[PDB]
């Protein structure tokens, strides 16, 4: 609990940041030094959720104040603070969670997907890594969760489909495969 | 201290451009910006024998950003062919690559780099990578994201040019 | 008898949130019901169906903010679109708790830009006679000691009061319009 604390302390500290003096702060040791607590401690999130053995434990206990800590924090940075990792950390649990998650995406793909999609819905060469791991998440979504995709509206489906179409149109190899 | 023309070839998102810019700014570029034509960049490199000069023609990988494709090898004195083994398509295709070189450049040291060695998910095992035997070009294994055996191409084609075996380089004033 | 009938099933409504998370067409169906008894000039009805009101926002809070299946957009605007024609006929302290009701649900929309729209549109209302009461004073400060100018003043405020205390931290940007 209190890791998350600090981990959103540092996280709204670098966004401020960022706002205040563009990208460029990020190129100097204290920011990158409280990246480094933020990427550490996504490490260690997503490292135990993998060789962790009572998924439904995880997923009412571990799970829910990620959303607030990691997500509604991911979604209120600012475009160039937000971290790529945090995806790709969320893409790792819902593979490993699985069906004792399904319920969950409605309030996890509200945070991210589309704040993350207009950062990466202009042109195909921005924010590369929020790109490969965006769709990560999506894939391990629609794979153990598709269910999901059912609950949702037909608007909102539809812009997850669509998103998959802009997938693989990309000219980075990987992303439009995984699309 | 002479320099040389050396053309840098391979599919797109090789990862040619980004090899070019680590040896210049030291920087790594994350993004895929493809090139258009070609971009003449020149690089310098300080060995025991005085200070040597690759001009490398940047070439585009993509069909529709070619430019005068063939064209850019003409007058070349080594070259490097780039795959990704992240993707055996790149591979597949190097014969290709060798083919419109060498039918503008019938004899000019040449080196094979397999590019991307960091990415843990090595789709192009080493096993497969026999391309350059019969046609005796030289080959390394290479990543632009962690410097391995980064300067090997350069070494390698600068040993040849300068028809020295024991050439190193040192980076002296 | 019908009004301590419609309250019973108004509280027992209000009692099962975990129903109501489940079933949005309920939640609307109720909802707009108790908007109706917001008219009902029965005793006590009208106290009945704010505490109801108050009660479901809070624990629904995010079905209000969100748009759900067979929606193209998300209640609260409906709701905001409206507030006169609904507390139109209610009383002071009434319609203090129907804007404290409307602020749990403005507390949701975790995404910056949104809620700043909605918080902006949410005290439009009681920013008109604040802002008018103000140029007046502007010209004679002899009406800040006028009762029924003081008596808005605190209503105005009390209201502004409830807003506070359901949005949080977000509410930053009105109080800094008036403070
Ligand atoms: N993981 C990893 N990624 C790399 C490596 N080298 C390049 N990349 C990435 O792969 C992409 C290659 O981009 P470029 O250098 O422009 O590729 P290119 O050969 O110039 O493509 P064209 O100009 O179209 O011919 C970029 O997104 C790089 O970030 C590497 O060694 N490891
Ligand atoms: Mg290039």
């Amino acid at each position: 609990l209190d890791m998350l604390n600090v981990y959103k302390c540092l996280s709204e500290n670098i966004s401020a940041a960022i706002q205040a003096n563009g990208e460029m702060v990020t190129k100097q040791p204290l920011i990158r030094s409280m990246r480094t607590v933020k990427r550490e401690t996504l490490k260690l999130i997503s490292g135990w959720v993998s060789r962790s053995n009572d998924p439904q434990m995880v997923a009412e206990n571990f799970v829910p104040p990620l959303l607030d800590a990691v997500l509604i924090d991911y979604q209120r940075n600012v475009p160039a603070a937000r971290e790529p990792e945090v995806l790709s950390t969320m893409a790792i649990i819902v593979n490993k969670l699985g069906g004792h998650i399904t319920a969950e995406i409605p309030q996890i793909f509200d945070a991210v997907f589309e704040c993350t999609l207009n950062m990466i819905n202009k042109d195909f060469e921005e924010y590369p890594e929020h790109r490969t791991n965006f769709f990560l998440l999506l894939q391990a979504v629609n794979s153990h969760c598709f269910p999901a995709f059912l609950a949702i509206p037909p608007a909102q489906f539809k812009l997850v489909l669509d998103s998959i179409i802009w997938a693989f149109k990309h000219t980075m190899r990987n992303v439009a495969d995984t699309g | 201290q002479v320099q040389f023309k050396l053309v840098l070839v391979g599919d797109g998102g090789t990862g040619k451009t980004t090899f070019v810019k680590r040896h210049l700014t030291g920087e790594f570029e994350k993004k895929y910006v493809a090139t258009l034509g070609v971009e003449v960049h020149p690089l310098v490199f300080h060995t025991n024998r005085g200070p040597i000069k690759f001009n490398v023609w940047d070439t585009a990988g993509l069909e529709k950003f070619g430019g005068l494709r063939d064209g850019y090898y003409i007058q070349a004195q080594c070259a490097i062919i780039m795959f990704d083994v992240t993707s055996r398509v790149t591979y597949k295709n190097v014969p290709n690559w060798h083919r419109d070189l060498v039918r503008v450049c019938e004899n000019i040291p040449i080196v094979l780099c397999g590019n991307k060695v960091d990415i843990k998910d090595r789709k192009v095992k080493a096993k497969s990578i026999v391309f350059h035997r019969k046609k005796n070009l030289q080959y390394y294994d290479i990543s632009a994201k962690s410097n391995y055996n980064f300067e090997k191409p350069f070494l390698w084609l600068a040993r040849k040019l300068i028809g020295d075996p024991n050439l190193e380089f040192v980076a002296m004033p | 008898n019908k009004a301590i009938i419609a309250s019973n099933i108004m509280y027992i409504v209000g009692q099962y949130p975990r129903f109501l998370r489940a079933h949005w067409k309920f939640l609307k169906t109720v909802v707009n019901k108790l908007f109706e008894f917001m008219h009902e000039t029965h005793d006590g009805v009208q106290d009945m169906a704010c505490d109801t009101f108050i009660k479901i926002a809070q624990k629904c809070r995010r079905h209000f903010v969100q748009v759900q299946v067979g929606e193209v957009m998300p209640f609260i605007d409906e709701i905001l679109n409206n507030i006169n024609t609904i507390i139109c006929d209610l009383q002071p302290q009434q319609v203090h708790t129907f804007y404290e009701a409307v602020g749990y649900m403005i507390g949701a929309q975790t995404d910056q830009t949104v809620q700043e729209h909605l918080i902006e549109k949410y005290m439009l209302l009681p920013n008109q006679v604040w802002d008018s009461i103000i140029q007046q004073a502007t010209k004679n400060v002899d009406i800040l000691k006028d009762p029924e100018t003081v008596k808005q003043l605190g209503s105005i405020l009390k209201t502004n009061v409830r807003a506070c205390k359901a949005v949080g931290h977000p509410f930053v940007i009105q109080l800094g319009r008036i403070y």
